[PDB]
DNA sequence: CTGTATTTA
DNA sequence: TAAATACAGACCTAAGTCCTTGAATGCCGC
DNA sequence: GCGGCATTCAAGGAC
C-alpha cells in the first residue's frame, strides 16, 4: 500500500513497462534465515560462470554476514551432504570433501583467532570465505536429502555436562586417586565400572556390601554412581545393562546408599 | 634488614641469589648498559623499549638502572611496576597508569641527593608487553608522549612483533644479545667460583652451549649439577656428560641409532624405534635440535640433502613451537626425512 | 588571519528541490509529494555524498514553509539513538498540538538513522503508528538492512544511486559559473574520477584545489589529491609478471607510506569486487591474502610479507 | 590398586634409581631449590615422584591434604569455582577444570599465598592446559615471590609451555619404567594382592599392553583379575578401555571403505567421542597409531597419513572445534588410501 | 628544562618551518591558513612522519602562544567514547571562544581508535557546525575510518621523509648539540630509518651516550651499528656470498661466526638479505617466488620464537634451493 | 614552605564545591599575597579564576611561589572529611609533594592529618582579563540560581538580554517558552536583596543551561553575585568574597 | 532441502 | 484428494571493549 | 521522613 501511494504520486499508470526499475527500488533486502542461508550457499548454479557474474562473491560474502554465527556450522554440517554438480574433471566428491574440510579447519583456526584475545574482528570477511563460501564452493551442487540444523552446539552441551559430571566425580575421588581428569576418564574408568556393576550382574544382590565399601573408599555417591555409567560408550554401554538387572538388587543398593 | 636480606639471598635459588644489582653486573649487554650507565650522569633518559631472547637479562638491567638512578628509598616510590600477572586492558591504562604519569614525582629526602643522581622523572616498567591488547597499545602509545616530562617508559618483551609500529618508533629499541659461551663464560666461571663448584674444563662451555642463548636456563643447569655432586660426596668435578645428562640431552649413541635408522630401514622399523624411544621421555625440542646439529655438522651428505633436511627441520620445530603432539611431529619428521 | 569563509558544500547547499541533480525519478517524485503535500513515511538510502540529508531538508522546507522551525525536529539518530529519546521527546513532539495548513504535517528527521539502537528502534513502531496522522517520519540512513523490518514496513524506501558522471559534471560547471574559477577540462575529468560519484567529495575537492592552487588542472589535482587508493593495488594483483607487481608494490605502495595493514585490507577488497578471473582463482587468492592478513595483524607487517603475497598470488596464476 | 601399594617416599620407589637420586640430591638441600618441571610420557608416576619428593623436604604430613572450595570474579562478573587441593606444607592447583579463565586463578589465589607468606609448594597439575596467558602471567609471578612459593609443574609435553616458562624452572624428565621394573611391581601386587598366576609371562605381556604405562598398568592387571576370578591363566584376554575399541573399530571402517556416506558415520563416532569426555588430541594419536598398525597400507600411504596427522595436529592446537579438524584428517586419510 | 627532555622530545618542531619531508603539504597550508580557506583536514601517515608536530605548529600559528587553550585536542588516551563526543566535542564547536575571536580547531589525534559509533555521531557534527569550527584527524591507518567520515575531510597523505629534510634535521641536530657525524655513518643513519625521525633521534641520542668520551671524537658507522645492533653492509655481503657459492660446512660456520662475533639479530640480517637480493637480476621467477615464500614463513616462525640455528640453517637451505633453480 | 591557616574549615570546602563539576584538576599558585587558581573546562567552555587574599587566612607563611597541581574529585572528599566546627591548616613543603591538611577543632583535642598527592599540569595557568564590558549587574545569588534552575528545565540553552532597565531571561525548547522579565530596584530596607544594573549598550546572547548550572553552584559563597555582559566578550559571572573572589568567564554560544 | 499446515482445486 | 505455495526446522560458549539501559545505590534538598 | 535527582553499575547486545 504505501508503495503504491509514493509512487501513484507521478506515474498515474503503472504498467509492465516501467515494473523492473518498481521492483528494483523496492526489493525487501532482509536477512535470510540460517536454513535460507545453507540452502543458497549449496547451490550449484550459483557457483556456475553465469550464477558468477549474477550472484558475485560479494553477494556471498553478505549472505555470510546475514547470520554469521551459524553460517559455518550449518555450511560444516551440511557440506558432505550434497550431490555435486562442479566437480573439476578428475574429481571426485571425497577429493572435494577433503578439501572443502581443509578449508574448513582453515576457517576453525581464523575464528578461534578472531573470537580470542586481540579481537581479530577485521578478519570476519577472512571467516567468510574460509568457512562457508570456499567450502561451499568446493561441494557445491543439489541438496541430496534436507538440510539438517548444526548437531555441533548439542553435542557442545553435551559434552560440557558430561565434563562437569566428570569434574565433580574427580573432585569427590581426589583423595585416592591422585591423577589429572583425563587420566582418570580414560584409565580408571574401565576398572570402576567392574568394580562396582560387574558385581552386581555376577552375584546377584549380595555384592552391594562390597559396592557400597569400594564407593566409600573412594568418596563416591549415588549420583556419582549414576553418572559414572553414563561415560563408556561403544561395545560397553550401560544404558540397557542396568535395565537388566533385577530391579530388587537396585533397591537394595539405594536402601543401602540411604 | 642488611644481614636479613643478605642471609635470605644466600638462602635463595642461584638464578635470584646472582640476580645483578648494579650496571657493571651485567656482562655482554655493553651495548645498553653502556647507554644506560651515560644516561645516569645526565637526566635524558628516553622510553625504552628491551626485547630479546628470553634469560639475557632486560628485567635484571632495568631493576640495576632503576636502582642505580633512586635509591633503595626512592626504589619503592618513584618506580610503577605492571607485570603479565596484572589487568592491562584498555580501562587500566587509562586510569591507573594515566593517573600515575599525571602525579608529580615524589619529593626525595635528604639522603638521596647526597648520593645518587635523582632524576626528577619517574619510571614504570611494564614487563611482558606481548599480552597487552593493541587498542590498550595505542592508549599508551598517547599517553608516553604528552607527559614525559615527569614519566619514562620502559616496555620489556621477548618478541617485539607483538607491539604496534609506533609504539616502538617512540621508544628507543634496545635488542638483549643471546647469551652464548663466549660473552657469558666470564659471568658463568665467577658465578662457580662463588660457590666453590669444581667441575671440569668444558663444562661451563658445554652448559652455555646446551643453554642457546639463555644465562637462566644455564644458572640453574650449574646450580643443579652442583646439588648433584655434593649430593655424591665424591669430592670429584662435575663432567660435561653429567651435565647434559640431567639437562635433557639425548645420549649420542640413541642419536647414532635414529640415524641408522633412519638411513637404513622401513616404515615399520622407524615407526617402532620412535615408539620405544618416546617411552625415554625426551624432550622433542632437544631431539630436533640434535638432529640439526648433527645433519647439518656432518659433512658427508649432499647439498640437495641440506637444502631439504634444514626445510624439514624448520617445518617441524615451527608446528612443535605450537602446542603440537612430540611424538605425531617426531615420527613425521623421522619418515619425511627417511625418504630423502 | 580573523575568520574564513563558508565551504562550498554549504555554500552551494541547495536549497529547493529542483537544484539537486541527483535521480531524477525520485527528486520528481519529492517535487510531486511537496507540491501535493501528505508526504508519507519514508527512509532514504544510498552512499555518501549524494544528496540524502540536503534531499529531505529542501522538503521538509518545500512542505512546511515558514512553520519549518516548529513543525520540525530534526535529529541525529547517532546523536540520539536512546529508546528514551523515542519514549519522552519524541513521543512529546508527535503529540504536540499545531495548527497547520490542510495537506502539511509535522516532520521528523532522524539523520544517520543506521545508528539507532534496537531498543528506540522498536520502541518507535507504536509512535509512528499510533501519530502517523499529524506526524510523519523521514530516516536518512547509508545501510537499509540495519533499520529492523518492522520499521521499514510502514515507509516508502528510496535507494539513492551512484550520480553520473554527467550530473557531477553540470552540478561543478554550475559552481564555477558562479564562483568564477579558471579550470581546465582535464582537471574536472580527475575531479569527477577522484570522486567516485560523490558529489560532496568532489566539491571538497575542487574548492581545496581552487583554494591550495588556484587553476583547476589535471596535475594540480593528482598533485593535491592522490589517486584512488584501490585502483593502484587492482593494477598490482592484476600484474602478468612478478617483477611488475614487486615493482609497484615497492614504489607506488610501500615507497609512499601505505601501512601493511592497509594494503593487505586493499588487496582484499579488491579481490572481493574483482570480476576478470573466475571465481575459484578469486577464492583462492582470498585465501593466500587472508593469511598474509592473518600474519600482519600479529605485528609481523613487512614488505617481505607482502612480497610473499604477491609472489604466492603469481604462483597461483602461473596454472 | 593404584592407591593401595604406592610409593610414598623416596626410598619406596622401586624404578628409575638414576632419577631416585636425583631427587635426593635435590631434596639434600630443600631451602636452595629452584622451581621445578616434572616431564614426561603419561602414567609413568611423575606424580607419585613429586609427592615423595615433598615428604622428603617436608615431614611425613604432606600426604594428609584436604580439598577446599574458592570462588574468583572474572572480567564478565562471572562465580568461578575451584576446587583445591591443600596440605599443612603444600598446595594443589589444576587450572585445567575451566576455559579461558585459567590466568585469573593464575594471577590472584597465588598472590594471595605469595603475600600471605620457610616456603609453601605449588603443584600446578596439567600444565599443558595452561593457557598462553596464563603462563605469561605466572612468568613474572615465579620471579617476584621466590622467597615463599616454589613451583612444581606436572607435565606430559613440554611443547605448550613455552620459553620463558621453561627456563624460569629446572627440567626433570621421568621416563617410562621398563618392562622389567613394570613386570617386577606387578608381581609384588599379585604376591600381595594373592592373584593366582600358572606363569609369570602373563605380566610381562601385560607391559608390552601398556606402552610404558604404569597407571595403564595396574589398572589393566585389576580389569583382568575380575573376569578371570582373580587367577590369571595362560590365555586370558587383554582388557582394552572402550574407547580404544571404538578408535580401533573406526579405523578398520576408514580402511574398509572411503566414501562421505562412510564419512557421515566417521562424524557420528567422533562426535560420540568427543561428547563423552575424551580429548581430540588423544583420539587423533591412537586414531593415527592404529591406522599406522594396518598391514593393507603399504609406506606410500602411511607417510602421508602421518604428514596428515601432523598438519592437522597443528590445526587442533591452533583451533577450538575440536571435530571441525578431526574430520578433515580423516577426509584427508580417506583421500590418501 | 629542555635540556632534561630526549632527542625525541626536545627537537620536537614549534613552528612550521622547522617541519621538514613534507613540501607540498605544509605549503598548501599555509596557503590555506593565510587566505583562511582552512577546510577539515585528515593527516593519513606513518608514525614519525610529523603529523601531531605539523598540527600543533599550525594551531599555534593560527592562534598564538595560547593554543592549549583555544583548541581541543583530543586522543586515544582519551575516553574516545560517544558520550564523550556527544558532550565535549558538541559543546565546544557550539559555544565560542574564552579568550579571543576567531573559528576554533579539534585535534582528533590518533582517531583510527575511534569506536564506529562515535564516528557516526561525529560524522553529523563536523557537518553542522562547519561555519565556526573545524576539525583534523590525525591516522597512522585509514581502513578504521568509515567511509562517511572520511569523505568530509580534506586527505593529506604525508610521505616518509626523503634524504635531503632528514639530513637537514640530522644537520640541526648536530648544530644544537656539540656533536659530529661521519658522512658513510650518516648514510647509514638514513638508511636504517625508513622514514622515521622518531628511530633517528633516539639513537643519535643513544650514541651520543655511546661515545664514552666528551665529545672531541666522530661517530662513525661502527658506533651506530654496534649502538642500533644493525649488520654491517660488509658482513651481509659476506654471509650472503658465503651461502652463495661456499660449502654448506662453511656458510655455517661463516654465518654463525658472523651472528656471534657481535650478537647480532637472525631477523635483521633476514631483512638486510631480502633488501640486497631485491636488486638482483634473476632470469625467471620461481626462484625469487621460492625464495619470498620460505623467507616470509621463516620470518613469521622467527617472530614467535623457536630454534635460532634451525631457523639460521634454514635460511641457508631456502636461499641455495631457491637459486638452485637459476640454472 | 606554605602554611596556611584558615579561619573557618567550611570556607575552603565552600569554595571547591564550586568547581566540583565544572573542574577537574587545579593549579593553586600560592605567593605572598595569597592563593590563586585558573582552569578550564573539559569542554573549554568555561573559566574558573579564584583568588583569596591573606585576609581568609588567620595565619599565611609563604617563603616562596608554590605551584600546587590537585585533583578536585579527591580533595573534596578530602574536605568532606572534616567538621562544622573544625580548622583548616594548608601545609606544603619547600618542594611541592603532598599536600597536608590539618583539621583541627577549637572546642576539644582532635587532630585530623590528610595527605594529597599532586600531578603536574604542564599547562600554565596565569593569564588575566581586563577588558571593560557592556553591562554590569549585580543580583542576589539566590534569585539568580532560582531563574538559572527554574529555566534550565524548558531547553539546554538560556538567552541573556540587557536593554534599558530589563534584564530578560529567555528559554524556548520542545515542551514550551519561558520568559523572566527584571529591572533593576533598590531596596533600602534591605541592600542584599536589590539589583543594580550598568549599561553602556544593549547585550542579546545565549549560554548553555548546564554550564549555567554548574556556576550558580557557587552561590553558597556569596550572597549577591554580580554579572558582567559585553558583546563578542566572554561573561563574567563574579561571586565577592571576603578576602577575594570568584569569576566564571563563561562563552556564549554561536548565533 | 524434507516435511507439514493451509488453502483451493 | 489432490495441486500450490508457504515455510519451518534451530539459537554457543569462554573471551576483549564499547554501548545501552534498566535498576539499584547514593546523596542532597526539603 | 520522604521526594527527587544524579551517579554508578551490571546485564545484554554488537563488532
Ligand atoms: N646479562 C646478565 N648478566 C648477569 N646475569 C644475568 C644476565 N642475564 C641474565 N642473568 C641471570 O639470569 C637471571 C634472570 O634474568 P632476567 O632478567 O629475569 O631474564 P629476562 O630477560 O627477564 O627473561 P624474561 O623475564 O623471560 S623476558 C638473573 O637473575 C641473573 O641471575
Ligand atoms: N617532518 C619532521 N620534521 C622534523 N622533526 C620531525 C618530523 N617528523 C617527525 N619529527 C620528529 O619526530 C617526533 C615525533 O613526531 P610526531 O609528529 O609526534 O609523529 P607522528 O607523525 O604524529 O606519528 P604518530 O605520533 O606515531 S601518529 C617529533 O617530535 C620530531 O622531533
Ligand atoms: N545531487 C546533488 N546535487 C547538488 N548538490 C549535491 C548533490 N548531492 C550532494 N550534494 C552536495 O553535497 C553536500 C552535502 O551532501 P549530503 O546530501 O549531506 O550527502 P548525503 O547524501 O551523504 O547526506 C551539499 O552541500 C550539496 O551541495
Ligand atoms: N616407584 C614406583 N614404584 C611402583 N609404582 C609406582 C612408582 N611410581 C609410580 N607408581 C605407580 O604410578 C601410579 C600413579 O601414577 P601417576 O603419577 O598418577 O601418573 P602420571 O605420572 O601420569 O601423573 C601409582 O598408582 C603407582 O602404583
Ligand atoms: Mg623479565
Ligand atoms: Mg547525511
Ligand atoms: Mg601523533
Amino acid at each position: 500500500i504505501n508503495l503504491l501511494s509514493t509512487i501513484s504520486t507521478t506515474t498515474k499508470t503503472i504498467n509492465h513497462e516501467n515494473i523492473n526499475e518498481i521492483s528494483k527500488a523496492w526489493e525487501k533486502n532482509i536477512a535470510l534465515k540460517p536454513f535460507d542461508i545453507a540452502h543458497k550457499m549449496l547451490d550449484g548454479q550459483i557457483y556456475s560462470d553465469i550464477g558468477s557474474r549474477n550472484f558475485t562473491l560479494n553477494d556471498k560474502i553478505a549472505l555470510y554476514f546475514d547470520d554469521f554465527d551459524f553460517t559455518p556450522l550449518m555450511i560444516q554440517e551440511n557440506y558432505l551432504s550434497t550431490r555435486p554438480s562442479v566437480l573439476k574433471p578428475g574429481q571426485s566428491h571425497l577429493e572435494a570433501v577433503a578439501e572443502a574440510a581443509n578449508c574448513i579447519s582453515l576457517g576453525d583456526i581464523v575464528e578461534k583467532k578472531i573470537r580470542s584475545s586481540e579481537q581479530l574482528w577485521s578478519l570476519l570477511p577472512l571467516h567468510a570465505v574460509l568457512s562457508s563460501v570456499y567450502p561451499a564452493s568446493k561441494v557445491a551442487g543439489h541438496m541430496a536429502g534436507r538440510i539438517n540444523f548444526t548437531a555441533w552446539l548439542g553435542q557442545n552441551s553435551k559434552s560440557a555436562k558430561y565434563y562437569r559430571l566428570l569434574q565433580e566425580i574427580h573432585y569427590h575421588t581426589r583423595l585416592g586417586t591422585s591423577t589429572d581428569k583425563i587420566g582418570l576418564r580414560l584409565d580408571y574408568l574401565p576398572t570402576f565400572r567392574k568394580r562396582l556393576l560387574d558385581p552386581f550382574l555376577k552375584q546377584g544382590a549380595d555384592a552391594i556390601s562390597s559396592v557400597i565399601e569400594v564407593m566409600d573408599d573412594y568418596y563416591l555417591t549415588k549420583e556419582d554412581w549414576d553418572s559414572i555409567m553414563e561415560f563408556f560408550v561403544g561395545p560397553d554401554v550401560t544404558t540397557a545393562i542396568i535395565k537388566k538387572i533385577p530391579a530388587t538388587v537396585k533397591s537394595g543398593f539405594t536402601r543401602k546408599y540411604n | 634488614s642488611k644481614l636479613a636480606a643478605e642471609q635470605s639471598l644466600a638462602q635463595q635459588p642461584w638464578v635470584e641469589k646472582y640476580r645483578p644489582k648494579n650496571l657493571d653486573e651485567v656482562t655482554a649487554q655493553d651495548h645498553a648498559v653502556t647507554v644506560l650507565k651515560k644516561t645516569l650522569k645526565s637526566a635524558n633518559l628516553p622510553h625504552m623499549l628491551f626485547y630479546g631472547p628470553p634469560g639475557t637479562g632486560k628485567t635484571s638491567t632495568i631493576l640495576a638502572l632503576t636502582k642505580e638512578l633512586y635509591g633503595p628509598d626512592l626504589m619503592k616510590s618513584r618506580i610503577l611496576e605492571l607485570n603479565a600477572s596484572d589487568e592491562r586492558g584498555i580501562s587500566i591504562v587509562r586510569e591507573k597508569v594515566k593517573n600515575f604519569a599525571r602525579l608529580t614525582v615524589s619529593k626525595p629526602s635528604k639522603h638521596d641527593l647526597e648520593n645518587y643522581p635523582c632524576p626528577p622523572y619517574k619510571i614504570i616498567i611494564l614487563d611482558e608487553a606481548d599480552s597487552m591488547t593493541a587498542d590498550a597499545q595505542s592508549a599508551l602509545r598517547r599517553t608516553m608522549e604528552t607527559y614525559s616530562g615527569v614519566t619514562r617508559f620502559c616496555l620489556i618483551c621477548n618478541y617485539v612483533t607483538r607491539i604496534i609500529d609506533p609504539l616502538a618508533s617512540r621508544c628507543s629499541k634496545f635488542r638483549f644479545k643471546a647469551l652464548d659461551a663466549s660473552n657469558a663464560i666470564d659471568r658463568l666461571r665467577f658465578i662457580s667460583e662463588q660457590e666453590n663448584v669444581k667441575c671440569d674444563d668444558g663444562v661451563l662451555e658445554r652448559i652455555l652451549d646446551i643453554s642457546a642463548g639463555d644465562l637462566r636456563r644455564g644458572i640453574t643447569l650449574l646450580q643443579s649439577a652442583s646439588k648433584g655432586a655434593q649430593y655424591l660426596g665424591d669430592g670429584k668435578n662435575i663432567t660435561s656428560t653429567q651435565v647434559e645428562e640431567l639437562a635433557g640431552v639425548v645420549p649420542h649413541d640413541i642419536l647414532i641409532e635414529i640415524v641408522e635408522k633412519v638411513k637404513s630401514g622401513d616404515f615399520d622399523e622407524i615407526k617402532k624405534y620412535v615408539n620405544t624411544f618416546m617411552k625415554s621421555g625426551w624432550s622433542a625440542a632437544s631431539v630436533v635440535n640434535q638432529l640439526h646439529e648433527y645433519y647439518i655438522t656432518n659433512d658427508n651428505f649432499d647439498t640437495n640433502f641440506k637444502n631439504q633436511i634444514s626445510w624439514l627441520l624448520f617445518t617441524t620445530d615451527s608446528r612443535l613451537n605450537n602446542g603440537t603432539n612430540e611424538h605425531i611431529q617426531l615420527l613425521n619428521l623421522l619418515v619425511k626425512i627417511s625418504q630423502l | 588571519t580573523l575568520s574564513l569563509q563558508l565551504p562550498w558544500v554549504e555554500k552551494y547547499r541547495p536549497q529547493v528541490l529542483s537544484d539537486i541533480v541527483g535521480n531524477k525519478e525520485t527528486i520528481d517524485r519529492l517535487q510531486q509529494i511537496a507540491k501535493d503535500g501528505n508526504m508519507p513515511h519514508m527512509i532514504i538510502s544510498g552512499m555518501p555524498g549524494i544528496g540524502k540529508t540536503t534531499s529531505v531538508h529542501c522538503l521538509a522546507h518545500e512542505l512546511l514553509g515558514r512553520s519549518y522551525a516548529d513543525g520540525v525536529l530534526e535529529l541525529n539518530a547517532s546523536d540520539d539513538r536512546g529508546i528514551d529519546v523515542v519514549r519522552n521527546q519524541i513521543k512529546h513532539f508527535a503529540q504536540k498540538k499545531l495548527h497547520l495548513p490542510p495537506g502539511k504535517h509535522k516532520i521528523v528527521i532522524l539523520d544517520e538513522a543506521d545508528s539507532m539502537t534496537a531498543g528506540a528502534q522498536q520502541a518507535l513502531r507504536r509512535t509512528m503508528e499510533l501519530y502517523s496522522n499529524s506526524t510523519r517520519f523521514a530516516f536518512a540512513c547509508n545501510q537499509s538492512n540495519k533499520i529492523i523490518e518492522p520499521l521499514q514496513s510502514r515507509c516508502a524506501i528510496l535507494r539513492y544511486s551512484k550520480l553520473s558522471d554527467e550530473d557531477v559534471l553540470k552540478r561543478l560547471l554550475q559552481i564555477i559559473k558562479l564562483e568564477d574559477v579558471k579550470y581546465t577540462n582535464d582537471g574536472l575529468e580527475a575531479i569527477i574520477f577522484t570522486a567516485e560519484g560523490d558529489m560532496r567529495q568532489a566539491i571538497n575537492n575542487l574548492q581545496s584545489t581552487v583554494a591550495g592552487h588556484g587553476l583547476v588542472n589535471a596535475d594540480n589535482v593528482f598533485k593535491i589529491v592522490d589517486s584512488p587508493h584501490p585502483l593502484i593495488v587492482k593494477k598490482m594483483l592484476l600484474a602478468s609478471n612478478l617483477e611488475d607487481s614487486i615493482q609497484i608494490l615497492r614504489t607506488d605502495l610501500w615507497k609512499k607510506g601505505y601501512s601493511s595493514i592497509d594494503i593487505v585490507t586493499t588487496s582484499f577488497r579488491v579481490t572481493k569486487n574483482l570480476a576478470q578471473v573466475k571465481e575459484s582463482v578469486r577464492l583462492e587468492m582470498i585465501k593466500e591474502i587472508g593469511l598474509t592478513h592473518m600474519r600482519i595483524l600479529e605485528g609481523v607487517g613487512t614488505y617481505l610479507q607482502l612480497a610473499s603475497m604477491l609472489a604466492k598470488i603469481h604462483k597461483l596464476n602461473n596454472k | 590398586w593404584v592407591d593401595k601399594y604406592r610409593p610414598k617416599s623416596l626410598n619406596a620407589l622401586s624404578h628409575n634409581e638414576e632419577l631416585t637420586n636425583f631427587l635426593k640430591s635435590l631434596s639434600d638441600q630443600p631451602r636452595d631449590l629452584p622451581h621445578l618441571l616434572l616431564y614426561g610420557p603419561n602414567g609413568t608416576g611423575k606424580k607419585t615422584r613429586c609427592m615423595a619428593l615433598l615428604e622428603s623436604i617436608f615431614g611425613p604430613g604432606v600426604y594428609r591434604l584436604k580439598i577446599d572450595v574458592r570462588q574468583f570474579v572474572t572480567a564478565s562478573n562471572r562465580k568461578l569455582e575451584l576446587n583445591v587441593v591443600s596440605s599443612p606444607y603444600h598446595l594443589e592447583i589444576t587450572p585445567s577444570d575451566m576455559g579461558n579463565n585459567d590466568r585469573i586463578v593464575i594471577q590472584e589465589l597465588l598472590k594471595e599465598v605469595a603475600q600471605m607468606e620457610r616456603y609453601k609448594c605449588v603443584i600446578i597439575n596439567e600444565a599443558n592446559s595452561l593457557t598462553k596467558d596464563a603462563q605469561a602471567a605466572l612468568r613474572r609471578t615465579m620471579e617476584k615471590y621466590s622467597k615463599n612459593i616454589r613451583l612444581i609443574m606436572v607435565c606430559d609435553s613440554m611443547s605448550p609451555i613455552i620459553a620463558p616458562i621453561k627456563s624460569r624452572c629446572l627440567l626433570i624428565r621421568c621416563p617410562a619404567p621398563s618392562d622389567s621394573e613394570i613386570s617386577t611391581i606387578l608381581s609384588d601386587v599379585v604376591t600381595n594382592e594373592r592373584i593366582q598366576l600358572e606363569t609369570k609371562d602373563i605380566l610381562k605381556r601385560i607391559a608390552q599392553a601398556s606402552n610404558g604405562n604404569l597407571r595403564v598398568s595396574l589398572l589393566m592387571l585389576e580389569s583382568m583379575a575380575l573376569n578371570n576370578e582373580l587367577a590369571l591363566k595362560s590365555s586370558s584376554p587383554i582388557i582394552k578401555p572402550d574407547w580404544i575399541i571404538v578408535i580401533h573399530k573406526l579405523t578398520r571402517k576408514i580402511v574398509k571403505e572411503r566414501s562421505v556416506n562412510s564419512l557421515i558415520e566417521c562424524r557420528a563416532v567422533l562426535y560420540d567421542l568427543l561428547a563423552h569426555c575424551i580429548p581430540a588430541n588423544i583420539i587423533l594419536k591412537e586414531l593415527t597409531f592404529s591406522l599406522l598398525d594396518v598391514e593393507t597400507l603399504n609406506t606410500t600411504n602411511k607417510s602421508s597419513i602421518i604428514e596428515y596427522s601432523s598438519v592437522f595436529d597443528e590445526r587442533l592446537s591452533l583451533g577450538n572445534k575440536a571435530i571441525f579438524h578431526l574430520e578433515g584428517f580423516i577426509a584427508k586419510v580417506m583421500c590418501c588410501l | 628544562s629542555k635540556e632534561n627532555l630526549p632527542w625525541v622530545e626536545k627537537y620536537r618542531p614549534e613552528t612550521l618551518d622547522e617541519v621538514y619531508g613534507q613540501n607540498e603539504v605544509i605549503t598548501t597550508v599555509r596557503k590555506f591558513v593565510d587566505e583562511g580557506k582552512l577546510p577539515h583536514l585528515l593527516f593519513y601517515g606513518p608514525p614519525g612522519t610529523g603529523k601531531t608536530s605539523t598540527i600543533v605548529a599550525l594551531a599555534r600559528e593560527i592562534y598564538g602562544k595560547n593554543y592549549s587553550n583555544m583548541v581541543l585536542e583530543l586522543n586515544a588516551s582519551d575516553d574516545r567514547g560517544i558520550d564523550v563526543v556527544r558532550n565535549q566535542i558538541k559543546d565546544f564547536a557550539s559555544t565560542r571562544q574564552i579568550f579571543s575571536k576567531g573559528f576554533k580547531l579539534i585535534i582528533l589525534d590518533e582517531a583510527d581508535a575511534m569506536t564506529n559509533a562515535a564516528q557516526n555521531a561525529l560524522r553529523r557534527v563536523i557537518e553542522r557546525y562547519t561555519k565556526n569550527t573545524r576539525f583534523c584527524v590525525l591516522a597512522n591507518y585509514a581502513h578504521k575510518l568509515t567511509p562517511a567520515l572520511l569523505s568530509r575531510c580534506t586527505r593529506f597523505r604525508f610521505q616518509p621523509l626523503p634524504q635531503e629534510a632528514i639530513e637537514r634535521r640530522i644537520a640541526n641536530v648536530l648544530v644544537h648539540e656539540k656533536l659530529k657525524l661521519s658522512p658513510n655513518a650518516e648514510k647509514a643513519l638514513i638508511e636504517l630509518s625508513n622514514g622515521d625521525m622518531r628511530r633517528v633521534l633516539n639513537v643519535l641520542q643513544s650514541c651520543k651516550a655511546t661515545l664514552d668520551n666528551p665529545d672531541e671524537d666522530e661517530i662513525s658507522d661502527d658506533v651506530i651499528y654496534e649502538c642500533c645492533g644493525a649488520p654491517r653492509p660488509s658482513d651481509l655481503k659476506a654471509v650472503l656470498k658465503s651461502i652463495l657459492e661456499d660449502d654448506w660446512g662453511t656458510a655455517h660456520y661463516t654465518l654463525n661466526k658472523v651472528r656471534s662475533a657481535k650478537g647480532l639479530a637472525l631477523i635483521d640480517l633476514i631483512e638486510g638479505i631480502v633488501k640486497i637480493l631485491e636488486d638482483y637480476e634473476l632470469q625467471n621467477e620461481e626462484t625469487r617466488v621460492h625464495l619470498l615464500t620460505k623467507l616470509a614463513d621463516i620470518e613469521y616462525s622467527i617472530s614467535k620464537g623457536g630454534n635460532d640455528q634451525i631457523q639460521g640453517s634454514a635460511v641457508i637451505g631456502a636461499i641455495k634451493a631457491s637459486f638452485e633453480n637459476e640454472t | 614552605m606554605l602554611e596556611a591557616k584558615f579561619e573557618e574549615a567550611s570556607l575552603f570546602k565552600r569554595i571547591i564545591d564550586g568547581f566540583k563539576d565544572c573542574v577537574q584538576l587545579v593549579n593553586f599558585q600560592c605567593k605572598e599575597d595569597g592563593i590563586i587558581a585558573q582552569a578550564v573546562d573539559d569542554s573549554r567552555v568555561l573559566l574558573v579564576s579564584l583568588e583569596i587574599g591573606v585576609e581568609a587566612f588567620q595565619e599565611y607563611r609563604c617563603d616562596h611561589p608554590v605551584t600546587l597541581g590537585m585533583d578536585l574529585t579527591s580533595l573534596s572528599k578530602i574536605l568532606r572529611c572534616g567538621n562544622n566546627t573544625d580548622t583548616l591548616t594548608l601545609i606544603a613543603d619547600n618542594t611541592p609533594d603532598s599536600i597536608i591538611l590539618l583539621f583541627e577543632d577549637t572546642k576539644k583535642d582532635r587532630i585530623a592529618e590528610y595527605s594529597l598527592k599532586l600531578m603536574d599540569i604542564d599547562a600554565d595557568f596565569l593569564k588575566i582579563e581586563e577588558l571593560q564590558y557592556d553591562s554590569t549587574l549585580s543580583l542576589p545569588s539566590s534569585e539568580f540560581s532560582k531563574i538559572v534552575r527554574d529555566l534550565s528545565q524548558l531547553s539546554d540553552s538560556i538567552n541573556i538580554m540587557i536593554t534599558k532597565e530589563t534584564i530578560k531571561f529567555v528559554a524556548d525548547g520542545d515542551i514550551g517558552s519561558g520568559s523572566v522579565i527584571i529591572k533593576p530596584f533598590v531596596d533600602m530596607e534591605h541592600p542584599e536583596t536589590s539589583i543594580k544594573l550598568e549599561m553602556d549598550q544593549p547585550v542579546d546572547l545565549t549560554f548553555g543551561a548546564k554550564y549555567l548550572l554548574d556556576i550558580i553552584k557557587g552561590s553558597s559563597l556569596s550572597d549577591r553575585v554580580g554579572i558582567r555582559l559585553s558583546s563578542e566578550a566572554p561573561a563574567l559571572f563574579q561571586f565577592d568574597l571576603k578576602s577575594g573572589f570568584l569569576q566564571f568567564f563563561l562563552a556564549p554560544k554561536f548565533n
